RNA sequence: GGACCUGGCGGUGCUUCAUAUCCCUCUAGAGGAGCCUGUUCUGUAAUCGAUAAACCCCGAUCAACCUCACCACCUCUUGCUCAGCCUAUAUACCGCCAUCUUAACCCUGAUGAAGGCUACAAAGUACGUUAGGUCAAGGUGUAGCCCAUGAGGUGGCAAGAAAUGGGCUACAUUUUCUACCCCAGAAAAUUUAGC
């Protein structure tokens, strides 16, 4: 256990080797910062463990050294809080709260914090039907009309989540030499590499290498696959395609030129047409490779 | 004099302090080169510098006055031994457009060269590793070069029934 | 030798796999980590 | 498997993309919504949105794969609808004013049909309890039975009685007899239906 | 620590060139730490809190 | 060597200087 | 002998379901020819025993008209150099591989064995071991024979039959040959795994 007074040498120390480590790498001491402490220490110190925590670090003292000495009484005894005695203070006072808004109220994309995170935020622990209890309440007080200062109460209880629809980069429009706008994109499948260049404007002339595709592709299937971003989009002979494709076979080129074209496509269509080509498996690199 | 810490805390733990660490001291630390240290050192090691002549302004000039390219390799390992089987080889690049050839020296020093001459570039590269020195070795290039040259501007008997 | 190899023309440790466990999973063998 | 579990098969269908927001119920539009946050697998090689994708000639072609050629195979189907396609006109041509309007020619429907007709729909399953062995009747799935159609087919078309005469030209045979209610794979689907009807004491036996 | 944290948590204790793709005499280098490491917990017996690092 | 390294640490034990 | 407590039931059946391993289901081959081996029987006086040590120089290969081993006969020995043998021993040591062993507190029952839960909540809280293998990429000793466990010579030896175990080849029409790398021309039943 560390005591307030170990912490304090502790951050005499920091203070003092912080102006020594400004001072080693020639910066002025005075605007010394912290990220400027962890790039210089990355350097006077180098470490390639992957582990960020294993990786030599100096901080301040408290936010390595943890504190949950939480008193919960004076030198006369007597506690601090009226629901003391309960031994869940923090849980019954925040209860007791809410039933007072429920009872005020009654004169009148996001989720439910999680059991864990309410024991962090509350510093106690509580069981799993008291948890219950107490979500029960929060949902009452949400169904009742619930003002502005409620509803800021409830949302210190309601967590957020995130999609993954908007992660889907859509590459900027880039102009050639002639003013003709075109996109860029990259695609992989087994070990088959390609490379696509997309134009907003065309009659369906696609380029493989320098060849017209259905001379670099004889089989009718990898002209299918080469076919199907366009057709689903249903724009067909309106653009032009210039590719390169390395590595792999028949196949694996086929599959990545269709990646690597519906990412340049992506750019030329509208958000909508953008999710349905995601949902149809277009702008997934397929990680299905052989195995030893 | 800094309180550095290095290690994964245990849990409700922290990084194990410096002293006795093990892991700090394995480190290849970069405190006797610090910025302050590098510019004085820097500043000391001007005296032993030499300046750049001041026409080669660029590649342009850099192969017109000087077109033989001698690329040779060192080795920095660890150990007992200094000796790197691979430092022999010496590589020449010259191009072929600064040799004076004619037609049929062009034709016959390509032609004799045969990958070593990239049509591309315009380049000649001989690559030398037979002898066991690097200054051997870069000789044997010239030499080569030399007999090269003088053997494409000769026309023998059989060169007349092209 | 030499004598053997004219007549013929006239016609990564080195150490034991455990001891290199051992040294290698010790952290002993520089740079050869476990995958 | 490369896919974590997280990750949904995608849907290729590209008409159920076009339907407008109206005609969606709110349990359609709540799956809507909900696939945004999924993660979708790569759209494997094969099915497209192409109009003249058919589901079940693709599963034929699968079947007759060997070793992974699947140029060989595709390549034998299109022979084989081709082959049926011509033997359709040539029948259709010298055929009477009357006679032609009782020709189909497109080999589409004349495949998804004899398949249909070799198609069982009671099958039976191999239970031995009392120390000696008991076929049962039992109903057959509908993918057990197109799975069977299909599997006669192919066994029947890769007989050894046959010399040296081409697969596509066999297959086209066959699936012009299976279209009339004939040959040897709707006998097989006929001695199985009696077989399992000689049986019918035992199905207490399920 | 476990072996499998010689490059996530734990480090290297000798640390040579010899064993880099081109670079030559790895099992030189290997033989070298063995003896030496042998040699060292034998010439400072109960001394040693912690094993050597050999850098080169 | 397994001879030099082996009379080496024997040679150096009873000198008194090696375990 | 009366009443009670904890039990164990190394437990037994049925009912319902979770019911994955294993079932059914799907794919693929695995019988047959020809040769080489493992084991058995028979036979010999003997070993179809071996080439850091021979044929074999397309692949491989058998006996070779080689040498060592074996059988039957014989010769020499102070020999080579206070000779010589690879003969044993890790069942002597080391090295190297492998086996196996190495809680407290608080309540209830009258302070008996004993018991302690209800959430719209009623006492519960906290290193050795081995008749071990390796004398081929390694060592340190120890023993044996020396008129023979040394050195030679003359002949012979080079198997036969099954039943089963394994292995190697060719086995095709969705094939083969040429051009190309895919729009051409000519040929002709048990099991066993696997998702
Ligand atoms: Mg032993
Ligand atoms: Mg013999």
């Amino acid at each position: 256990t560390y005591t307030e007074d170990f912490i304090k040498k502790q951050i005499e120390e920091f203070n003092i080797g912080k102006r020594h480590l400004a001072n080693m790498m020639g910066e002025d001491p005075e605007t010394f910062t912290q990220e400027d402490i962890d790039r210089a220490i990355a350097y006077l110190f180098p470490s390639g463990l992957f582990e960020k925590r294993a990786r030599p670090v100096m901080k301040h003292p408290e936010q390595i050294f943890p504190r949950q000495r939480a008193i919960q009484w004076g030198e006369d005894g007597r506690p601090f809080h009226y629901l003391f005695y309960t031994g869940k203070q923090s849980y019954y006072s925040l209860m007791h709260d809410v039933y007072g808004m429920l009872l005020n109220l009654e004169k009148h994309g996001s989720r439910w914090l999680i059991k864990e995170e309410l024991e962090e935020m509350l510093v106690e622990k509580l069981s799993d039907l008291d948890y219950m209890q107490f979500i029960r309440l929060l949902e009452k007080l949400l169904t009742s009309q619930c003002g502005a200062a409620e509803e800021e109460f409830v949302q210190r209880f309601r967590r957020s989540v995130t999609l993954e629809s908007k992660k889907q980069l859509i590459e900027p429009v880039q102009y050639d030499e002639q003013g003709m706008a075109f996109s860029k994109s990259e695609g992989k499948r087994k070990t088959a590499k390609a490379e696509a260049i997309v134009y907003k404007h065309g009659s369906g002339r696609i380029k493989v290498n320098g060849i017209d595709y259905q001379l670099y592709f004889p089989i009718t299937q990898d002209r299918e696959q080469l076919m199907f971003p366009f057709h689903f989009v249903d724009r067909l002979g309106k653009h032009d395609v210039t590719c390169t494709v390395s590595g792999g076979g028949r196949s694996a080129q086929a599959g990545a030129i269709r990646l690597a074209m519906a990412k340049a496509l992506c750019s030329f269509v509208t958000e909508d047409e953008v999710e349905w080509m995601r949902q149809a498996g277009l702008l997934t690199t397929d990680p299905r490779v052989r195995e030893r | 004099p800094l309180p550095v810490r290095m290690g994964y805390p245990v849990k409700k733990g922290v990084p194990m302090a410096k002293e006795g660490n093990l892991e700090l001291l394995k480190i290849p630390n970069f405190l006797h080169l610090t910025p302050v240290a590098i510019k004085k050192h820097c500043e000391a090691l001007k005296d032993f510098c030499t300046e750049w002549p001041a026409a080669l302004d660029s590649d342009e000039k850099c192969e017109k006055h000087f077109p033989i390219e001698i690329d040779s390799t060192d080795y920095v390992s660890s150990g007992p031994s200094v000796r790197n089987p691979r430092a022999r080889v010496v590589v020449l690049r010259v191009k072929l457009s600064s040799l004076n050839l004619d037609d049929h020296a062009k034709k016959k020093l390509i032609k004799l060269v045969g990958e070593r001459y990239c049509k591309t570039t315009d380049v000649l590269t001989i690559k030398t590793d037979r002898c066991p020195l690097r200054r051997q070795n870069y000789d044997y290039a010239v030499y080569l070069l030399t007999v090269l040259y003088h053997e494409s501007w000769n026309t023998e008997e059989w060169e007349k029934s092209k | 030798a030499d004598e053997r190899l004219r007549i013929n023309s006239l016609r990564r440790w080195r150490l034991s796999r455990i001891v290199f466990r051992h040294l290698a999973d010790h952290g002993q063998l520089s740079g050869i980590q476990r995958a | 498997s490369r896919y974590s579990p997280e990750f949904k098969d995608p849907l290729i269908d590209k008409e159920y993309y076009r339907k407008p927001v109206e005609e969606l119920t709110e349990e359609e539009k709540y799956v809507r919504e909900l696939k945004k946050t999924q993660l979708i697998k790569a759209a494997p090689a094969g099915k497209t949105s192409s109009v003249f994708e058919d589901p079940v000639i693709s599963k034929f072609t699968n079947m007759m794969m060997i070793g992974g050629n699947k140029v060989l195979a595709r390549s034998l189907m299109i022979q084989t609808l081709e082959a049926v396609k011509r033997k359709q006109f040539e029948k259709y041509h010298a055929a009477s004013a009357e006679e032609q309007a009782t020709i189909e020619r497109n080999p589409y429907t004349i495949f998804h049909q004899a398949l249909k007709n070799c198609e069982p729909m009671i099958g039976l399953v191999p239970i031995l309890k009392g120390g000696r062995f008991y076929q049962v009747p039992v109903p057959l799935p509908d993918r057990r039975r197109r799975f069977l159609a299909m599997k006669w087919m192919i066994t029947e078309c890769r007989d050894k009685k046959h010399q040296r005469t081409l697969m596509p030209e066999k297959l086209s045979h066959k699936l012009l007899e299976a279209f009339h209610n004939q040959g040897p794979v709707i006998k097989r689907k006929h001695d199985l239906h009696k077989m399992a009807e000689a049986n019918r004491a035992l199905a207490h036996y399920r | 620590h476990a072996p499998h944290y010689i490059a996530h948590r734990k480090g290297w204790l000798s640390l040579h060139t010899g064993n880099l793709d081109g670079e030559d005499h790895a099992a030189e280098r290997t033989v070298e730490d063995v003896f030496l490491r042998k040699f060292m917990w034998g010439t400072f017996p109960g001394c040693l809190a912690d094993q050597l690092v050999l850098k080169r | 060597n397994h001879h030099t390294y082996a009379e080496l640490m024997q040679t150096l034990r009873f000198l008194g200087l090696y375990r």
